[PDB]
């Protein structure tokens, strides 16, 4: 996907600070708690019946690291999103049977997450970058479904 | 809501799908399985191959409901209750994909009702169809509870005078990260620091206020708000899902220590709930 | 725009059996009474009070007719879409302040239209493919908006 310089320059500068353990926890455990219906994929990590056991849930904090560092790994290729995530896009699609709407649900935490811990430094612009990128990623992972 | 003249027209349609609902509601599937493959990660359990009998099962048991619900129409969320629960506690079906198999329940009735699938009929239609949606995932969060309300409370007063200023922030947020919605204000100057943007988020805000102190009686509140976009503005109602999204990260980037989980799902709750308001009476 | 051969073909011989103008105006019509916040661009066509008023009122015929000849004109472009409608995009976006979710909204009322006029010759194969051409429209008319 093509961005701006000023919009990389902006998504790798604010990326360099992110710690995925730390924020991959706190994005996938805010999705369980703000869109309930999507803890219907992990019916096996246990107790997420009230927002502070999701939050204190290792399972999903490890998950979310799971999950963040791929989504790293991503950041590392965003001129070819789609070639780089087809083969996860295919395991979320023939295997894990997940509906593609819940990659958009999670961009729309992530970005809600790195507001709340950068604050002002997550200005107007550099959401605007962020949410281009989040939306590539979740069409990038969408693609391999028929 | 529904009027009564929509209670008519989709009673006189449904009355003459009659015996064919069940296949009709088995065409609707397979039509929603071919035009939109996500929608099958719903069902891998199922034999999708064309007149499965699961699919013909399920077309028949989606009918039925039907049937109830028009059988039912001034009490649908009485009617439906327990497929409400099963919904929002169990399937946890994304509520996006109420709109596709609506739609194409809809594709289903016209390519059978030749006579019947009028204007009239094709717009009642689709406004019950939405509404048996609204019904069927109105238990997935459900209204604002007690804690809700607590919640926003405090997060709004902890606001305070800088509500204004949040709201053209938001604003500003909004017209970056979303141009389509710039199309709504080609009479303004959107560039930063605009004052026309300044006095436009203090009086979103200012509504914003207004709502959160009148949060049991809102639809009244709020009233000439929704009279002003649903027949003067006309703003499509996908758009106030992107304000209430930008809303939300102004408050989270503002907000570090008031911003919890428990408090953003409460947040993100009430601007549903003010969305909601705010485009009911576009039909 | 990826579709195969099957699908294109498919689009293409039922779109030989349109009659663009009544098609237009009843698609665009029905746009208007199922939709009514789409009225918003059209106040200068006159009475839009009641759906017989819309369906009768012939600027709103004239402007269906137009719209639709421009669709029909770019199922000749189905490999090319993005370039077919770079300037009806910009046009949209620039000038005439139309918010891209009425094309989709448009595409959706063309679906229900087409099964109207075709009944049971509208097959859940010829709505898929369908359906990827409407969308196709709506993103290559989307494309310009910045
Ligand atoms: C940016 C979006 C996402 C990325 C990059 C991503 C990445 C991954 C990765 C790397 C794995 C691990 C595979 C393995 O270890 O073999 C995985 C598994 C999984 N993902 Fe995704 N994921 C994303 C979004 C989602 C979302 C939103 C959901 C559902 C709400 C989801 C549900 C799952 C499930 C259920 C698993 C398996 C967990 C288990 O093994 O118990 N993913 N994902
Ligand atoms: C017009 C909206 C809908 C209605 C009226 C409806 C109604 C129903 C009914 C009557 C049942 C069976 C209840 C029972 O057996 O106790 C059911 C089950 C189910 N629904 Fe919904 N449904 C709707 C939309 C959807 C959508 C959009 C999806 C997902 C794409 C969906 C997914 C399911 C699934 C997966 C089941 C369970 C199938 C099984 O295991 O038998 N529903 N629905
Ligand atoms: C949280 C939802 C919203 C609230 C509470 C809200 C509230 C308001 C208020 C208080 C006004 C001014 C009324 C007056 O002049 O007396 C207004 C006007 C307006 N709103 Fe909404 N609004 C919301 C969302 C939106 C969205 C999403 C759009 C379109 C993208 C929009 C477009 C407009 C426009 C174009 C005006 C008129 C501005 C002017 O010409 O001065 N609104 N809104
Ligand atoms: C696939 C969808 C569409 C296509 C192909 C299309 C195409 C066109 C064309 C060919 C023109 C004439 C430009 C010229 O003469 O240079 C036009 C104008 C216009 N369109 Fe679109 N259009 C579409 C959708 C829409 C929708 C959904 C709306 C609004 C609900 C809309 C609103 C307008 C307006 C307001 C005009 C100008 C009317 C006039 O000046 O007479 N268009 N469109």
């Amino acid at each position: 996907m093509h961005l701006t310089p000023e919009e990389k320059s902006a998504v790798t500068a604010l990326w360099g600070k992110v710690n995925v353990d730390e924020v991959g926890g706190e994005a996938l455990g805010r999705l369980l708690v703000v869109y309930p219906w999507t803890q219907r994929f992990f019916e096996s990590f246990g107790d997420l019946s009230t927002p502070d056991a999701v939050m204190g849930n290792p399972k999903v904090k490890a998950h979310g690291k799971k999950v963040l560092g791929a989504f790293s790994d991503g950041l590392a290729h965003l001129d070819n999103l789609k070639g780089t995530f087809a083969t996860l896009s295919e395991l979320h699609a023939d295997k894990l049977h997940v509906d593609p709407e819940n990659f958009r649900l999670l961009g729309k935490v992530l970005v809600c997450v790195l507001a709340h811990h950068f604050g002002k430094e997550f200005t107007p612009p550099v959401q605007a970058a962020y949410q281009k990128v989040v939306a590539g990623v979740a069409n990038a992972l969408a693609h391999k479904y028929h | 809501m529904l009027s009564p003249a929509d209670k008519t027209n989709v009673k006189a349609a449904w009355g003459k799908v009659g015996a064919h609902a069940g296949e009709y509601g088995a065409e609707a599937l397979e039509r929603m399985f071919l035009s939109f493959p996500t929608t099958k990660t719903y069902f891998p359990h199922f034999d999708l191959s064309h007149g499965s009998a699961q699919v013909k099962g399920h077309g028949k048991k989606v009918a039925d409901a039907l049937t109830n619900a028009v059988a039912h129409v001034d009490d649908m969320p009485n009617a439906l209750s327990a497929l409400s629960d099963l919904h929002a506690h169990k399937l946890r079906v994304d509520p996006v994909n109420f709109k596709l198999l609506s739609h194409c329940l809809l594709v289903t009735l016209a390519a059978h009702l030749p006579a019947e699938f009028t204007p009239a009929v094709h717009a009642s239609l689709d406004k019950f169809l939405a509404s048996v949606s609204t019904v069927l995932t109105s238990k997935y969060r459900g209204v604002l509870s007690p804690a809700d309300k607590t919640n926003v409370k405090a997060a709004w007063g902890k606001v305070g005078a800088h509500a204004g200023e949040y709201g053209a922030e938001a604003l500003e947020r909004m017209f970056l990260s979303f141009p389509t919605t710039k199309t709504y204000f080609p009479h303004f100057d959107l560039s930063h620091g605009s004052a026309q943007v300044k006095g436009h988020g203090k009086k979103v805000a200012d509504a914003l206020t207004n709502a959160v102190a009148h949060v049991d009686d809102m639809p009244n509140a709020l009233s000439a708000l929704s009279d002003l976009h649903a027949h003067k503005l006309r703003v499509d109602p996908v758009n106030f899902k992107l304000l209430s999204h930008c809303l939300l990260v102004t408050l989270a980037a503002h907000l570090p220590a008031e911003f919890t989980p428990a408090v953003h799902a409460s947040l993100d709750k009430f601007l549903a709930s003010v969305s909601t308001v705010l485009t009911s009476k576009y039909r």
